[PDB]
């Protein structure tokens, strides 16, 4: 033993769990367009050139993913920017009106994918009403009931609830993003390439924020994401519970090279005082209608590749996929955002064929709707305007969601089917690296020191 | 580390050193603990949010100091002895091995109770406050 | 009462005890003036508007403190030789009835006057703090 | 100016007064940064605004003081020599001459460097802080 | 025509209204400095100092 007296130490560096408020920084001078975007802010703007990094050694600490407290962050904060946005924009109550359709003919042609509907609007005085017509280019346009006529349409809004404009100002990207925490807390990092979600890392670095997360959103299929470092790498709360959703990290990405090959023209619909509606006018080229291409030898090697490494985890089982079971438009079909069009891709031949894991061009029909009951699932239905023109997509498939048929097959053989339609778990598989931590700095500790004596100065020790 | 130019992210490796490593450069944490890094939207009403609880952390950490008599000083010895139920009297021989981040896990349940000792020493000056020697 | 760690609803009993008994145990009111007891709706704004004027007021005493030369102290002894007029030179008698309660009635009008001279009395250190003395 | 009640406008006139006498009346200033003269609407934010930074403002100079050891005091010495290449080694037969507006410009790309040395004149204290003369 | 110029009213922009009396101001932040040399001596084991 020996004689000790205690010594305060504020400015110790020790930390414990906590949650906060984090604050948004976006990637170089993104900040200077930001101002004009949604799903980014207006504007995430940064002090430093971040972000930085230091290693700590000998330091292990545990992590999880999916208690995380980030993930829930980020959701609450994405969509309550996706409502500023979209508030102050033209509201599309006035177009619930009987509309009358028929075949939309085209240049010596006639197009299957959409329906010429025309219908009275009014004009700048309230007492007086023009015909107009457009091309809503979906035929989701549910048939008005009570009637034996079949020529009688609805916009499918007004049977829920009323919807709003994408205003052309703003613009739909995923620039990327960083989260930054305030004074007093520490962002964590996991650099332990092997880390299956859960569990300690002996790997830990400290960063002033996130690396450049960028805001996608897509069911079935993780589009320009972050590729793990070494392999493949799969992520589940519990594999055997056959709940929960299988998120895996591809080692390189396939590139999904595809378009909506249609020459499409925009028409401006007067329907109020300040206030117009832009609908697809006509069509001025030959029709091909959308499709998206992905190459079948690297995507086949994909299937093989991934087909072992869940093998690992269900051993002597050979692996099949196979098509969505069912749901919504949203999570049945492969669903993205590109260049301003919502596509819905049928997924023809990304399902489909026994892959053991032991070695023992494919085309996607593609659906686009203008009305959209957001990705969120539940909430404000948004009508997306048309852009005119020929569009165009190269997207890096990064990850893929699964989930998977319990539980009475047969005991070699295991059926995997995509999933999707919560938005957590697409930022859950970019977010997974990071912790926030609240900075303690602590206090007292024994030390040799000795009492201050009647109030005597004493620096040394 | 040793220095003290450093960076915030230059030091923090002593998270992992020693007590006694990690007891020098002990002032580039209070440095980082006062900013750090920081129409109407949500990281607007966030930078309004989140600012005034680093604020607040940090008046909070120096109210301790200015009574316990440590103000201004980033170590400090106070006139508490030690009692060996909250540790082993021979740290002195053990800092060397752990650090900062693992002794905490010892003290966890005794440093509400021994905040009251470092009051309580403070109030044996105060005690001594208004009877005989200041008449200077 | 005597003692520190109690509860800020455990010492002000001293508003009606002597100024004597209230001068000890001093630090729990020092403690409270931080942190107390704290979609968007009144709640929300009012955690920004109160909070920010409570370290704003803080902030106010403890810089007073700073240049009159008490920082980080109690209780403090100054240099200004104290004026009969303000108040009779006999309150040593005295303050074992008066509570503080009862002692800021008399000074009410005088305050602002005397933080003149105690701003002079550290000028006094403030000329004294130039030049030459200082070889250490 | 001689005199330190005054008005923090009795005082700014040493602006342009020698750098010498400007020393004189230090306190004003620090009195002065703290609050000063401060259904919704724009002057209601601006009170959030324009307050909360007011308030981080005068936590980052305070903390400065602290860590090098001159807390609480206006003038400090600090144990750092200086060097003359940031400055000709006859200041003294020029502050009579120069405001303190004027120095500003001799030391704009050294002050940042020379926030080291002042940090670095601490650690010879946080060197001995650790090693003998506590046991006293 | 060399002699001669001609000069016509004007408007539209608030700001040259208000630029009209707003003109005589700054804002300028108070930043107490970085130091300054004095011949002072360096403190002897933390003891405290009166002039110098």
């Amino acid at each position: 033993a020996e004689n000790l007296w205690v010594t305060v130490y504020y400015g110790v560096p020790v930390w414990k769990e906590a949650k906060t408020t984090l604050f948004c920084a976006s990637d170089a001078r993104a900040y200077e367009k930001e101002v004009h975007n949604v799903w980014a802010t207006h504007a995430c703007v940064p002090t430093d050139p971040s972000p930085q990094e230091l290693v700590l050694g000998n330091v292990t600490e545990n992590f999880n993913m999916w208690k995380n407290d980030m993930v829930d962050q980020m959701h609450e904060d994405i969509i309550s920017l996706w409502d500023q946005s979209l508030k102050p924009c033209v509201k599309l109550t006035p177009l619930c009106v009987t509309l009358i359709c028929s075949n939309a003919t085209v240049k010596n042609g006639t197009v299957e994918e959409m329906k010429n509907c025309s219908f009275n609007t009014t004009t700048e005085i309230r007492d007086k009403e023009k015909k107009e017509y457009a091309l809503f280019y979906k035929p989701d346009i549910v048939p008005l009931s009570e009637t034996n006529n079949t020529s009688e349409y609805r916009l499918i809004n007004c049977n829920t609830s009323a919807c709003t404009q994408a205003c052309p100002k703003v613009t739909f990207e995923p620039i990327p993003i960083h989260y930054c925490a305030p004074a007093g807390y520490a962002i964590l990092k996991c650099n332990d390439e092997t880390f299956n979600g859960t569990g300690p890392c002996s790997n830990v670095s400290t960063v002033q924020c996130t690396h450049g997360i960028r805001p996608v959103v897509s069911t079935q299929l993780l589009l320009n994401g972050s590729l793990a470092e070494k392999e493949i790498v799969i992520r589940s709360e519990n594999l055997t519970n056959n709940a929960k959703i299988i998120i895996v990290h591809l080692h390189t990405p396939v590139e999904i090279v595809c378009t909506r090959p249609n020459n499409n023209t925009r028409k401006s619909v007067r329907i109020g005082p300040g206030q117009t509606f832009y609908a697809t006018g006509d069509i001025i080229g030959d029709i091909k209608q959308a499709h998206c291409n992905i190459s079948e030898e690297k995507w086949n090697d994909t299937l093989q590749k991934v087909g072992i490494e869940l093998q690992k985890h269900f051993p002597n089982k050979t692996i099949k996929y196979n098509q969505s079971a069912g749901g919504d438009m949203e999570i049945t079909t492969h669903s993205f955002n590109c260049g301003g069009e919502f596509f819905y891709c049928n997924t023809s031949n990304l399902f489909n064929g026994t892959y053991n894991g032991t070695y023992i061009t494919i085309t996607l029909q593609c659906r686009i709707k203008q009305i959209i009951n957001m990705w969120q699932g539940v909430g404000r239905c948004m009508y997306a305007p048309p852009i005119a023109g020929n569009i165009t997509c190269r997207s890096n498939i990064t990850g893929l969601l699964l989930t998977r048929d319990g539980g009475t097959n047969s005991n070699e053989t295991e059926t995997f089917r995509p999933a999707g339609g919560d938005m957590r778990d697409n930022w859950r598989s970019e977010l997974y690296k990071y912790k926030v931590v609240k900075i303690e700095p602590l206090g007292v500790a024994p030390t040799r020191c000795k009492r201050r004596v009647v109030g005597r100065r004493r620096r040394r020790r | 580390a040793v220095g003290i130019g450093a960076v915030f992210l230059g030091f923090l490796g002593a998270a992992g050193s020693t007590m006694g490593a990690a007891s020098m450069t002990l002032t580039v944490q209070a440095r980082n603990l006062l900013s750090g890094i920081v129409k109407l939207t949500v990281w607007g009403i966030k930078q309004l949010q989140a600012r005034v609880l680093a604020v607040e952390r940090y008046l909070r950490d120096q109210q301790l100091l200015g009574i316990w008599g440590c103000s201004g000083k980033l170590i400090c010895c106070t006139n508490v002895p030690w009692n060996s139920s909250w540790s082993n009297r021979n740290l002195s021989e053990i800092w060397d091995n752990m650090t900062w981040l693992q002794w905490d896990k010892e003290i966890s349940n005794y440093t509400q109770i021994i905040y009251g000792l470092l009051e309580e020493s403070q109030n044996q000056q105060e005690k001594n406050e208004q009877d005989l020697l200041a008449l200077d």
